[PDB]
């Protein structure tokens, strides 16, 4: 009952960021604060449009901004970061609780070499606002025309004509 | 002692979850590309696999709606390898 | 590298029960001023092997009134259930990291009683049916307290995952916060495994048999090795749940050494009480649980639902 | 059974039925049936006679099977619709499974060989509670789902009930047995009009409730269970059996007694739906119901029967029990025809 | 087909108590070794 | 995979031990070695006739009580809610009726074992 | 509607058939009664898990709560019929034929 | 409901589980949340008689999403035709669907 | 071979279902139910229902234990029946095995079965859905909401079970 | 007092378990309302971010909603650190 407009494979050929889960888990808080703007815009497109096929470009901006975050970390604090994510990776559950000392090296490194401050607790969980210039999708669900309401019940009530009108019951 | 330690664990879990929220945009961003890539690969192969059929117009949306329906996992990995199927459907359940 | 792991569990387990029978008599004897086996090998270090080898070479025989099929499968049920139950135990890192490990052990441990009466019913003996009917209501009534005690303690866990007990009692032993529940937990473990304040399942004084009524060399060995394995675990489960230990993520050997020591100490206590108390009569052991354990069981449950809320100490779900 | 437990046991039955008539979720409706069954089985075997045990037993297997089939038919409806609300069933197999699932609770078609002897074995008190209260819940479900009902199946359910109920009653002496078949006869009458106008079966339910109530607590006062035992009541209580005539005539639908109001009003509604052959049929086969009513009427006080000399001191003593609404129930069960248009209150 | 009972109670059927009976020896270790102790029990109460 | 391999290995290990149990020790048996054991003297004929025990009432309440523990099992994940007041009231409510059922079962003979 | 749905639906049919063919045992009859409960519980679990009807995951639990409740009722009824009539074959309770 | 006490008494007893798009715990949406959301918003107050004829495609999309009856049928035809074509030897799967 | 254990597990579920539905001796019926019950727990586990799978495992095992605990109590036959024993149970048994084995043959050889409903054989792995679950299992949070979203269900279930203990004593008391 | 004290002492002698269980059962209900940390337990559970804090479109006139996670405006849970 129609077609499916799958995007061009070329559109799905953006740079694919390559870091292991522990590397991302180590960056976490610092990544969230210094890369929120493209992140929030992309997901707002995801929630509003409800269609990734309409939000690839916003996904691309996330990858580019993710690269710049990781490009800066190698240029300045490659060693302490390499020490940190290795310490996270050893744990089977990847807990920050066991690598406080390596974290202490990492955050002070980016603080005095890249001007980054670790967000406080719950700060990364706040609800943010963005100024995306795309229009709000009028019909995100592509809803069909809503049915017309049934004839409204109104008018005044008067005594039933000739009573019950059932057999020999005059009234 | 249990009261204090449990509160500390709650604070740790908040930090754990906040860490998770940070990288959700990337995982969502990449996964949609992978899903669209998998569907696109399926569509091209479906066109090649059926060209002499009576009428199998490529990629007809069964649902009447024009909005995107979250795809079946079957239609994603359907023609892929056997190992891909098992690691996808019974991957998390079987990982003990 | 998984078959090696499994066979690195099955062989040590069967060898643990193997020499538990030696540390039984050699402990039982010393507590009754005897000396225990010290003839077969030095200090009796070869007696169970002599016992085991005999119990796989002396004539086995199915009873003339037996039910062959159910008679044979019951030892299969007992042994496989005992071995499969050690699987999610979180010795540093558990062999199988079940998300609901606690519920798993409850379910299968509730299954290890189908062996005892399938053996009893198929044996077609008057002492067999008596012992079978004694045991079933014994275990299930003791199972109601088993389920609630586990739940009340695990309310501070936040989940049923066995690995999280390591994290939960990281600074403080769990028994210091749930010692009233610890006492009934130990008693129930004494009751599910049928040790001897409530060994009425065997009932040797009044029922001569009942663990293994006409069961012979092979099947008797199973029904023994299937309950002595439960002895070691039900104290390993008690050790992991109540008496935690320090676990360095880099050197798990320290935790395994500590974990083994707690199981060894607990197992000795199982042997220790076994030779210090008389036998509970059937109505008494049922009265003790339905009329004294359960009222305290529910009351301490309600305490442990409310306790995290009043103290704002709800544990993390993850 | 201690009095306090009996009350709470009854309240659970009324709550179970009430849960059925107020819930909008299919699981809760099933729960209301389950609570109704659970609280009723002890009520049947209140006196612990040998008969009551299997009487209560035959209740249990029949209704548990009905409850399980009802649960299954709910599940398929969820599978094909994803809905729990009581609106309609979107799988024809799901509906065609519930009709019998509810029928055995009602006891209409050959899913009825439980009704006679379950009434027989149990006491007269629970017999009244069985044949009147236990039918509001299954009928309430049918009224709500009345839209998506296969008319061919539902009509055949009722037609079979009228025929068997009338035919079976002709060969019964135990008063409880004749009441069960008579109740089965009224089962078809209420359910026949179900697809067309749900207001009508509510009216027939209300009239049938008064008929069965007034008839039963007259039997309680007479303290009789067989036709012969009832016969002697003319010697002791003449007014009770004389009143029993009018209720028996009303129960047979002989107008202008109130029992005609369902049979009359129902026939008018279905002829509006071009159903003519079938309405003529139950008009015909309601007569066999009338037969064993008149035979009961003949045997009670229309012809005074041989008495027993042990009745002298029986006349010396009056009933201490205090049936209430019995003077009221007879009035609604006999003369409400002039107030027939009141069915619109239900509508 | 016989008439139903007048009090709606049938006469009690044949007695169905078997009262399992065993010999508690002489092999039994706690039966002093020489007792052929036979007991009648009401199922479990002797 | 991992769970079923462990389940398989246990039953093969148990079954192999049975196989060497009934085959390695050879048999010299007769009809008197297969006779049921009754502490010596001949059995009177039993072990399958109705052996009516007394704890049937409390045996079946265990089934009822085992359903209570099923209902209150999800408590560890129930505490992770935003409306603990309702959760606490309902959680104690199930415990109260569980206690109430036991108490009423207690008072009317109940746990007492029939003679 | 894959084949697992066929297996448990066809299973429930044999539970229905098994119940409706009482041969010689009330206890075996009650077995088929609780048998029905498996397929209903299992099918219900498959439905609300496949559809991610998370709030409806309680429905299989509430089925089980009212499941054993009937099971207790059946055996309790089976207690007296076997107690006062000796056995549990469903043929000796025909005194209510008249 | 036969006697709608929930509407009159103004409280909720089971109007929280009867549909898949209600307030699920922690806002966990169901599979066919959007499909049923359109269907309910389609036929709201229109009556069952009008709903079964007007809001028909919305129900069909929703019922299909529930079971994937046609979509799985489409996949079944793809695999069967691919199987015979591969078995005969006309064409072989491309290297992306091998590893 | 590990293609999809759903059918294999459900098949043993049916064969075990066939068993006790053929009316064996009640004790052997418990075994026939238990294998179906155990493998049924396996089916739900494979579908993601980890808690519910072990849930039916624990409750039923206790449920059926008191079932055949009762059969040997007062429902035992002085000469118990078996899977072979009487030709009726033999006939009822073998009928079930040949029946189910016919449907699966009818199932796996065209994949377009149309008995009652529609049943097409394509693999139960297909109906699975792509998507994460965050840091919580969906099933566990669903049954956890019983104390927050299902306060009405708790009341009716709790009251019914409390009444369940009242009826059980009242029925079994007698005299 | 005399009636109650005699009853409690007598029950404390014959059935220590029941009077015990009724105690903790009694306390398990009435303190949770009295204790002031119950609101903290609600706040801790509410503050836990299982789902994403989905951004809301900024059309202006939303002073309280922050534009960056490090912004001062918004729900701050420094009390958890102190607690
Ligand atoms: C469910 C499937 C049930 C299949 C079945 O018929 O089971 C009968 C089986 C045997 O019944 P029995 O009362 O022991 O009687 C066996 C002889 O008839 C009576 O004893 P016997 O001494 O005659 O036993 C030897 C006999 C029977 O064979 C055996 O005893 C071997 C083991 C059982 C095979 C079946 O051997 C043969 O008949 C010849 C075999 C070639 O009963 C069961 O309960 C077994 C069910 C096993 C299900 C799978 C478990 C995993
Ligand atoms: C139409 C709408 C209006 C319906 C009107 C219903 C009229 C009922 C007339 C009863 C008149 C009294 C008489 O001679 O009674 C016989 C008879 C009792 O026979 P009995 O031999 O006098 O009883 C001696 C006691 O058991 C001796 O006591 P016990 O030591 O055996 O302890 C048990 C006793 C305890 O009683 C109390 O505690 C009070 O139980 C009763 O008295 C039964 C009633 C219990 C309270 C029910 C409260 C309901 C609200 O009454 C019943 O069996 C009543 C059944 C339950 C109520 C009626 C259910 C049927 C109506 C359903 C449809 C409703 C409309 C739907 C549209
Ligand atoms: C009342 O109270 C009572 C008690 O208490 C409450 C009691 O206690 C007791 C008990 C009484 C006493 C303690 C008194 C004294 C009595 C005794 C000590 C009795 C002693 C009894 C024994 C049984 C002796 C136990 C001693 C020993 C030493 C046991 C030693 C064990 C062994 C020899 C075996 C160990 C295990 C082995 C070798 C396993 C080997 C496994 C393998 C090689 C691998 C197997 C698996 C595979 C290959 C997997 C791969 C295969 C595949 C996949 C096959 C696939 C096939 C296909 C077809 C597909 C009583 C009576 C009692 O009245
Ligand atoms: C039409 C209604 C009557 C249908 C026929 C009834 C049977 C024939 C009449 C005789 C019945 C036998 C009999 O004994 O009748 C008299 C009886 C009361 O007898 P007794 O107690 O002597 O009266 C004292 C009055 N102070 O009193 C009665 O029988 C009264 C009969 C009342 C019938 C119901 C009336 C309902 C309202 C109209």
């Amino acid at each position: 009952p129609g077609i499916v407009e799958l995007p061009t494979l070329e559109d799905l050929k953006v740079q694919e960021v390559k870091v292991s889960s522990s590397v991302l888990k180590a960056a976490a808080h610092h990544y969230g604060a210094q890369c929120d703007k493209p992140n929030k815009e992309f997901m707002l497109c995801r929630w509003e449009e409800k269609d990734p096929r309409r939000c690839l470009e916003e996904g691309k901006l996330v990858n580019q901004c993710a690269l710049d975050f990781f490009r800066q970390i190698k240029r300045h604090c490659a060693e302490p970061f390499t020490e940190y994510w290795t310490c996270i990776d050893y744990s089977g559950l990847q807990l920050f609780r066991h690598c406080r000392k390596q974290q202490a090296k990492f955050d002070e490194c980016v603080l005095d070499k890249l001007g980054w401050v670790r967000p406080d607790l719950g700060e990364l969980s706040k609800v943010t606002k963005v100024k995306t210039d795309r229009p709000l999708p009028e019909n995100p669900y592509h809803s069909r025309a809503r049915p017309e309401p049934n004839p409204e019940a109104e008018g005044d009530l008067k005594p039933a004509k000739h009573g019950s009108r059932l057999f020999f019951w005059t009234m | 002692s249990m009261m204090k330690w449990n509160r500390e664990r709650r604070r740790l879990q908040i930090e754990d979850f906040e860490a998770r929220i940070a990288l959700m945009p990337l995982f969502q961003a990449e996964k949609d590309r992978r899903v669209l890539q998998m569907l696109r690969e399926n569509l091209e192969e479906e066109a090649i696999i059926m060209k002499d059929v009576p009428d199998w117009k490529v990629g007809e949306s069964v649902f009447h709606t024009t909005r995107w329906v979250t795809p079946m996992m079957g239609e994603l990995y359907g023609l892929r390898t056997n190992e891909e199927i098992l690691s996808a459907t019974y991957g998390f359940i079987w990982y003990t | 590298m998984f078959m090696i792991n499994i066979l690195s569990l099955i062989i040590p387990i069967l060898l643990a029960v193997a020499f538990l029978t030696l540390v039984e008599r050699k402990v039982l004897g010393y507590m009754q001023l005897r000396k225990g086996p010290n003839v077969v090998g030095p200090y009796g270090l070869l007696q169970p092997i002599a016992d085991a080898l005999k119990l796989v070479t002396k004539e086995p025989l199915r009873p003339g009134t037996s039910s062959i099929s159910m008679f044979i499968i019951a030892p299969i049920l007992g042994l496989s259930l005992a071995l499969t139950m050690w699987v999610p135990l979180p010795m540093p890192y558990p062999l199988i990291n079940m998300n609901l490990g606690v519920l798993f052990m409850l379910a299968m441990s509730s299954l290890a009683v189908y062996s005892i009466l399938w053996s009893g019913w198929a044996s077609n003996s008057k002492y067999a049916l008596i012992g079978a009917l004694r045991a079933v209501a014994q275990t299930i009534s003791y199972e109601v307290t088993l389920a609630i005690i586990l739940l009340s303690v695990l309310l501070m866990n936040g989940s049923y995952t066995l690995s999280t007990l390591i994290t939960t009692q990281e600074h403080i032993w769990m028994i210091f916060t749930s010692w009233p529940l610890a006492m009934m937990w130990f008693i129930s473990t004494l009751a599910e495994t049928n040790r001897a304040p409530f060994d009425l399942t065997e009932g040797e004084s009044e029922l001569v048999s009942g663990f293994n009524v006409e069961y012979a060399a092979g099947p008797f060995a199973m029904f023994f090795m299937a309950e002595y394995a439960n002895i070691i675990m039900m104290n390993a489960f008690t050790a992991i749940l109540f008496l935690g230990a320090s676990h360095d993520p880099h050197t798990p050997e320290l935790y395994t050494i500590n974990f083994v020591l707690k199981t060894l100490a607990l197992t000795i206590t199982f042997l220790w009480i076994r030779a210090s108390y008389p036998r509970f009569r059937y109505d008494q052991l049922m009265h003790l649980l339905w009329k004294s354990f359960l009222p305290l069981t529910l009351a301490l449950c309600m305490w442990h639902i409310s306790l995290p809320i009043m103290t704002a100490s709800i544990p993390p779900q993850s | 059974m201690n009095p306090i437990i009996y009350t709470t046991l009854i309240m659970t039955v009324m709550s179970g039925t009430m849960l059925v008539m107020i819930s909008s979720h299919w699981l809760l409706i099933w729960i209301g049936f389950e609570m109704n069954l659970l609280a009723m089985i002890p009520v049947l075997m209140k006196n612990f006679n040998p008969r009551a045990t299997e009487a209560a037993t035959k209740y249990f297997l029949t209704q548990a099977t009905a409850s399980m089939m009802l649960m299954m038919a709910i599940i398929i409806n969820l599978l094909y619709s994803g809905q729990w609300t009581i609106t309609k069933m979107f799988n024809p197999v799901a509906m065609t499974m519930m009709t019998m699932a509810l029928a055995m609770k009602l006891g209409l078609s050959p899913f009825h060989f439980w009704v006679p002897e379950v009434t027989q074995g149990i006491s007269l008190q629970a017999g009244l509670l069985l044949l009147t209260w236990q039918k509001l819940a299954p009928l309430s479900v049918l009224c709500q789902i009345s839209q998506s009902i296969n008319p061919n199946l539902m009509l055949t359910m009722a037609m079979l009930s009228i025929l068997i109920g009338g035919w079976g009653g002709l060969n019964q002496t135990q008063l409880r047995k004749i009441m069960a078949y008579s109740s089965i006869a009224h089962m078809g009458w209420m359910t026949a009009v179900l697809p067309y106008n749900t207001t009508m079966t509510i009216l027939n339910l209300l009239i049938y409730i008064t008929m069965t109530l007034a008839m039963f607590m007259l039997l309680i006062h007479s303290s009789a269970t067989t036709t012969l035992s009832l016969s002697h009541t003319w010697n002791k209580m003449p007014v009770i059996t004389s009143l029993m005539m009018v209720t028996l005539l009303s129960m047979g639908g002989l107008p202008p007694l109130s029992g005609f109001m369902p049979k009359w009003m129902i026939i008018q509604e279905m002829t509006k739906n071009e159903s003519i052959i079938m309405p003529t049929l139950m008009a015909m086969t309601a007569l066999l119901n009338l037969y064993f009513y008149m035979r009961l009427a003949y045997s009670s006080s229309l012809t005074m029967f041989p008495s027993t000399n042990n009745m002298k001191m029986k006349w010396q003593f009056e009933h201490t029990k205090q049936m209430k609404l019995l003077p009221t129930m007879i009035v609604l069960s006999t003369l409400v025809l002039p107030m027939t248009p009141a069915l619109s209150s239900l509508n | 087909w016989k008439p139903p009972p007048w009090n709606d109670v049938d006469p009690p059927k044949d007695t169905l108590v078997s009262n399992l009976t065993l010999n508690f020896g002489p092999q039994h270790p706690a039966a002093h070794g020489v007792l052929r102790l036979v007991m009648e029990l009401s199922g479990e109460m002797v | 995979m991992n769970i079923m391999l462990t389940l398989l290995t246990n039953v093969t290990l148990a079954s192999l031990l049975v196989l060497i149990a009934f085959w390695l020790p050879q048999l010299n048996a007769y009809s008197e070695k297969t006779s049921p054991y009754e502490c010596g003297f001949d059995p009177m004929g039993s072990a399958r006739l109705p052996f009516s025990m007394k704890f049937f009432l409390v045996a079946i309440t265990f089934l009822l009580f085992d359903l209570e523990i099923a209902l209150l099992l999800p408590l560890p994940w129930a505490s992770q809610t935003n409306n603990l007041k309702t959760m606490l009231t309902m959680a104690l409510f199930l415990l109260i009726l569980l206690a109430a059922s036991l108490a009423y079962e207690w008072t009317q003979k109940g746990l007492e074992w029939a003679e | 509607m894959p084949l697992v749905y066929m297996n448990i639906i066809m299973a429930f049919a044999i539970a229905l058939a098994g119940l409706l063919m009482y041969r010689s045992h009330l206890m075996s009859s009650l077995l088929c009664l609780e048998g029905m409960m498996l397929s209903l519980f299992i099918m219900s679990t498959l439905i609300i898990l496949n559809t991610h009807f998370t709030l409806a995951n309680m429905m299989p639990i509430i089925l089980l709560v009212f499941a054993a409740c009937e099971a207790a009722l059946g055996l309790s009824l089976l207690v007296m019929v076997s107690n006062t009539y000796g056995t549990d074959y469903v043929q000796n309770l025909n005194l209510l034929q008249c | 409901p036969f006697f709608d006490v929930q509407k009159r008494l103004g409280l909720d007893l089971d109007r929280w589980m009867t549909i898949q798009s209600a307030e699920q715990p922690h806002k966990i949406p169901g599979r066919c949340h959007a499909f049923e959301k359109e269907w309910i918003e389609c036929a709201h107050g229109i009556g069952g008689i009008r709903a079964e004829k007007e809001c028909k495609i919305e129900f069909d999309d929703f019922v299909e999403c529930l079971l994937r009856q046609k979509t799985m049928k489409r996949l079944s035809a793809i695999k069967r035709q691919r199987d015979k074509l591969i078995k005969e030897g006309k064409y072989t799967p491309p290297p992306h669907h091998l590893g | 071979m590990t293609m999809y254990i759903a059918f294999i597990l459900s098949t043993i579920f049916v064969i075990g279902f066939v068993g006790f539905s053929s009316k064996p001796s009640p004790i052997y019926g418990g075994l026939g139910l238990i294998v179906s019950g155990g493998v049924g727990c396996g089916i739900v586990l494979n579908f993601g229902g980890s808690f519910l799978g072990l849930m039916v495992f624990l409750i039923y095992l206790g449920g059926m234990l008191v079932v055949f605990g009762y059969t040997t109590a007062m429902a035992t036959e002085m000469y118990p029946e078996v899977w072979v024993s009487n030709k009726t149970v033999f006939g009822a048994f073998v009928s079930g095995l040949m029946m189910e084995f016919c449907m699966v043959y009818y199932a796996l050889k065209e994949e377009e079965v149309e008995i009652i409903f529609k049943f097409n054989g394509l693999g139960d792995w297909v109906i699975y859905d792509t998507g994460d679950s965050g840091f919580f299992s969906e099933e566990a949070m669903g049954i956890a909401a019983l104390y927050s979203y299902g306060t009405w269900l708790v009341i009716v279930t709790g009251w019914s079970l409390l009444i369940g203990v009242v009826v059980i004593m009242e029925i079994t008391r007698g005299n | 007092a005399g009636r109650i004290a005699s009853f409690l002492k007598n029950a404390w002698a014959k059935e220590p378990v029941l009077v015990a269980s009724f105690a903790i059962g009694g306390l398990a209900i009435i303190l949770p309302s009295l204790s002031p940390y119950t609101n903290y337990a609600i706040r801790i559970n509410r503050a836990t971010p299982y789902n994403y804090p989905v951004p809301l479109r900024d059309d202006g006139n939303m002073p309280d909603v922050p534009s960056h996670p490090q912004d001062p405006q918004g729900p701050s849970l420094e009390w958890l650190k102190n607690l």
